[PDB]
């Protein structure tokens, strides 16, 4: 191999490192021959390449619609019900002082809290970047690629913690009543027609209000109408309601409720951590950094309860602290009125201004946005899953 | 108040499943009614006119 | 946490709960460090909420066409049914005085009697529930909510009384005669068709008239129409019938029965109690004010035969006294003649006049109504259920 | 007198269930008749016109 | 008779072969009789041949219209996507230095640059090719006859390379969350529907950016969307869902995707060495001359990745070192993104000139083409396969 | 770009197969929007008209 | 002449009574020469009559004002009074609560029965009775006459009734504390003076609430004004009562003291039967017939308590079974407010259709009527009577 | 010493008995 090839004096990243460097070259000589690109024909000629294509893809938010601007003025909000309350037989035996007794309407009440900022940084260079691209059109593309891709990345992100969100609901906050079992994947979708039609009568199962402050003994009767109710299920169910269920059936002219699904392949791969684990190794921040976060530094805490959104569990100090929120087996369908998701976000002056270090060139720019996601108790949810 | 939105290029309809004319909130107890006769004549013994077989 | 965020003296509660208190403050100093409200650039500022929300639903009864508004005036009523007469053959060879003989018109009569008188009731503050509001608007709204929940209660409880009144009819009252056993769901849709088809026709099995006083000699027929033929089932039979029965069947061009059936999710859950249980405890009393009676005190006795309409069992003196009134065995299909009913209501002046307490601001305002709801022997009816 | 309502939004028709055409309220005998020249006259001996014989 | 017929030396092959030969000939009887040709009237003329028809057939490539022309003049081409990056929450106790800290974009590429400028050659005689032929309208019919023939070559070989492409990087180069395995063709066509609406979800599943060179250790998230989805599958699998499945279904509107699928008779019959393997027996060259590999002599060295296109195995060298690129258990279904693919062509100036042979009176044309076939790792593609 | 091309003489359509509906690229974050009143103050104290109780 | 007037061969009733009587006769002569008749200017001339009287003696019920027609449907009668408060001191020192207190009316009740029925029948013949009357207006008076005695009979029975009702009820169900004594016939008069008196203080002592269901522990003040203040006395004894100088000033005054007393000669005359008797002969069903019974027949059975209104104690059966109602001892004043005699009487279709019998020409009448009588405890009533 | 008065014509219940004026 000629030894040109393997030098690395001549480099242009030399030049830039170091301090002081040669001002004036005559040009090395150069050769293809035991190389990768020796050409039969000639060899010493350059190699030389045709097309340097950006392959930029765009992606989205299934849950946009769900977003609601708002000001970022106030921290926290409340909603609450008011209970209910069974007519009592008039027992008449009862002393008249019962007329003077008061007893008020009892109500059931939470409180949500403020929200989340989340931040991204891109900087474009002016000097090295310039030998990478043959043509200055070809380096603007670049630019506008690494913006259209941070704007990508963000919704992909926003659509997996409101899909967590609602996994880790249905997982943990769920009552028996709520909670359903499938065997197999015929009585599920079974299951399912059963909850859409149980769902629209009045019932207190279904409803959360127990965790709420004022239900811990008592009970609230909603009842969820059907434009409302949505389900949240795995594709493979879908594809099987869709190339047998349907398929098969000789009369679907009603009963059909493919409308509502909200399929995703997945639904699991969002990480929670528990046990506050601290950053230790170099190794850590380095995979870290390579999915983003440029903040990170070692001797930094993440709290319990913090979501990476991507797998941190092989790395050292997450070994046996980070849990999964996913459904736990292959048969999923979490069904729920609408209603209850609770998504809201600010946008107003989003891409931040850029920074501009005249001393090596360079602009720095960032993005920043706020969201707030949440899960209501009150309204109706039923989980049909797989049976243990 | 989120609204659920169509997430099917083409499906049938849910009209089967559609509970709402079975139950729904316009069918409820009335409260606009006033008191009967006795109920009246409880409250304020307006009526002084007949006591039914009397001396 | 600040020693001013667990102080009970600078209470508002305390001011109102004791006989004097201080006119004159100066106000106690706030800080958020060290607690949940703690805010990185102020740590001095009381926390803001943005916003409040009822989020009050309204539910109906399902069997509200049927109410009959009557007058309260007398406690029972009875029905009763002319006995059938069978064409007799002309014998001229009878003696003369045949004219003179009398056949008198027979009859077959139920009486059935007394209502129940439920009543509600809530108190409104003025002086100290402001404090809780930020706007008097939302203050109003709170009002209507408990009134708009007070009512949908009535009508949620009237629904679960008559649903509970026919499933215990079948289970128990019931003539023999008129049940009929399905081994399997496919056979009850069967089934269903039949009895359809023969309670159309003029016949004597399908009427309990057997039941009623004078049916122990002589026949009575009764026809009934399709128009009022109705039929009560649990949800999941109803789901089988459109998912599977409905969507399977080649021709369902006629011979649907569906706009028939009222499908209710649980068809049970009404509790009755099977001896007399005495109030005991402080922790039972506490269980049944939380579902809004404030009657209830130690010492009072439940008659048996009592329907709580709610989970009573869990209790500690009604833990072996309960029973519940539901259907047995996963298939039911109550087949009644609408007319058989009798829901009567009495709702003449149901908001009673407020009561004004002028110590302590407070204005407590009560719901009474009267309620009979009974099942008649006289008209047809077959149930369908599973094979014991 | 209770009536039935339909209780859901879509439904194939429920005739070919029905009996109505085969038997039916009506389909009864008729009460509204008079008696024949007959039985008028054996009941009041009206018509004094008509003897077949001869004098 | 049998004994003249035997004899070489009355040959042509004879005096076209050698140095030196008889050029008198004095002539041979021939006799018909008790012989295959005999006629009852004339027993001792020569059999006479009618027609000398040439069946020839036409063969088109089904990859035809993803080919691109292009100018061949550079020899590398390159492609790249900018990597995901995950918002990152707000620290806000961070030091103020951190805007100052840069953050670069980062990407992952790949280089792809080759040719193979296949080549062919046919030669036509004018003396010995006429001695085949009696009217000399079928010699001119069998010149045109070569040189179409040659074409057709061209284009079934191109197909079945694309066709091992595609086979090969499914088989070797797909990640464990793109692989799926099937046990039976109705659980196939379940997973192939299942395919379909899973790669149309944003996923970084299906993706090969980790062997791009930026991707070891990050993520990248695609979307594919239907409409550029293509399944590649056996002839026997297609003709399972015409058969069976659309047949049979009552509601085969909406769910078929059998205009996208590409199915083959069979997906194997394309050879890769393994080692590397010098011709050393003369019957192998031979054997690779019958496939019209004139170029091929006894101690040329065949490259390791040497792809033959027809089934060279049984010859001794290659015996052990010869794998052949196949589906593994008869149920195949590589569904990807078109996008993929990268067909270019350089298809001008594809007849070369002819080159007249004065000596042997022999024309010997030849046919010049560039091809090149590779397959993009950004796109989704999954793999439904046989399960072990 | 290479563009997918119709391999079948006639198929059922395949519709129900496509989520454009559910997932489009066009669902997503919008960047347009400019600063609400605090911000443009915070950037530039332009508006000095307005102190609460002052004096 | 005497002889002629014994044969009964020539009497009208031979022919009417037997069949195949004599059609033709020749007229028998008639002479009064010396027999009574006998006139000085013509011997010959039949009798001649110049009136036939027909005297009707109009007969009444004294007790039929005081009667409430009924219209009657249904059977018993309640007849409450509802108990007496005494007022009370305001008692200002007592605690508030008292303001809620129930303070319940108390009443009290007698349920009566039902009404027996009556009837009467004359059946009138056109035939024969025409034979006995000169003229046809004499006959119609004569139809006219029955009728009205028919009327005059149920008024005598009637009032014989309700006078036996006091008497009975005076002598067995009295309240003791009500029952005084008389030693001698002059004490009796100013007893009798001194009761009327006493009726008109306000008083509780005379009334009978003490039965009357009700109360036994209240009081109830029952007064009876003058003009419904009546005395049952026996005809000497109203002699007696009018011959004292105090029945004068009460004339004086304005009061007649003659109407109010009200006597028959004995109070008695009205027959019970005690020991359940059954008829058993001939001889008595004739007896009852001369009395107007055409339904007795025997085997028939006359109950316990059965009133028989006519003495019957000479017949058989009825000899040791018949106690007569009556005063025991001559002195006998039971004083009465008038109203306690409820004495409701239906009186509608009276004179029921005619029957004719067609076949001896005779018409049958009947007249029906319903009766109810009884006496009410709530008004005050004194009975004096002779000492044991 | 006044009299039972004779006549009133039959209740509702008496006349429809007699004619069944069926309706």
């Amino acid at each position: 191999i000629p030894t040109l090839i393997a030098d690395s004096t001549k480099a242009s990243l030399q030049d830039f490192n170091h301090d002081y460097g040669k001002q004036w070259t005559f040009g090395e000589n150069w050769s293809n021959v035991n190389t990768m690109f020796e050409t039969y024909v000639n060899k010493y000629l350059f190699p030389k390449i045709n097309e340097t294509l950006l392959i930029d893809i765009a992606l989205g938010n299934r849950f946009n619609w769900l977003a609601k601007e708002q000001d970022f003025i106030g921290q926290y909000s409340e909603e609450y019900v008011i209970m209910d309350t069974i007519p009592i037989e008039m027992n008449l035996s009862k002393s008249e002082e019962l007329m003077l007794k008061r007893n008020y309407p009892q109500m059931a009440t939470r409180l949500y809290g403020s929200g989340i900022v989340k931040k991204q940084k891109f900087t474009l260079n002016n000097n090295d970047v310039r030998f990478n691209f043959q043509t200055l059109g070809d380096a603007t593309n670049y630019a506008l690629g690494v913006l259209r891709k941070k704007i990508s990345d963000i919704n992909v992100q926003e659509e997996k913690e409101i899909r967590a969100m609602m996994v880790d609901y249905a997982i943990n906050q769920l009552q028996d009543s709520n909670r359903r079992t499938a065997s197999s994947k015929e009585d599920l979708t079974e299951r399912v027609f059963e909850a859409i039609l149980n769902m629209q009568n009045n019932s207190a199962k279904y409803n959360e209000v127990h965790k709420a402050s004022g239900g811990s003994v008592g009970q609230y009767t909603t009842v969820s109408k059907l434009s409302d109710i949505a389900i949240l299920t795995t594709d493979s169910l879908k594809s099987y309601l869709l190339d047998t269920k349907i398929a098969n059936t000789f009369q679907m002219a009603g009963i059909d409720f493919t409308d509502h699904i909200i399929s995703f392949d997945d639904l699991g791969g969002v990480y929670k951590t528990t046990k506050d684990v601290t950053l230790a190794n170099e190794d850590t921040i380095n995979y870290l950094r390579a999915f983003g976060d440029y903040q990170a530094m070692i001797g930094d805490v993440i709290p319990t309860g913090s979501v990476f959104t991507f797998n941190v569990s092989d790395l050292k100090e997450f070994k046996g602290n980070i849990e999964e929120i996913k459904p736990q087996g292959e048969l999923f369908a979490f069904i729920f009125d609408i209603n209850a998701l609770k998504y809201k976000r600010n946008t107003k002056g989003m891409l931040k201004e850029p920074f501009y270090n005249g001393e090596f060139d360079e602009v720095t720019h960032w993005i920043h946005y706020y969201s707030f996601k949440a899960m209501s108790p009150f309204f109706n949810k039923i989980l049909i899953t797989e049976a243990p | 108040g989120n609204e659920m939105r169509g997430m099917t290029h083409a499906n049938y309809e849910d009209s089967r499943l559609n509970k709402s004319r079975e139950l729904n909130a316009n069918m409820s107890i009335g409260t606009s009614k006033s008191e009967d006769e006795y109920g009246r004549q409880v409250h304020s013994l307006t009526k002084q006119s007949y006591s039914d077989d009397s001396v």
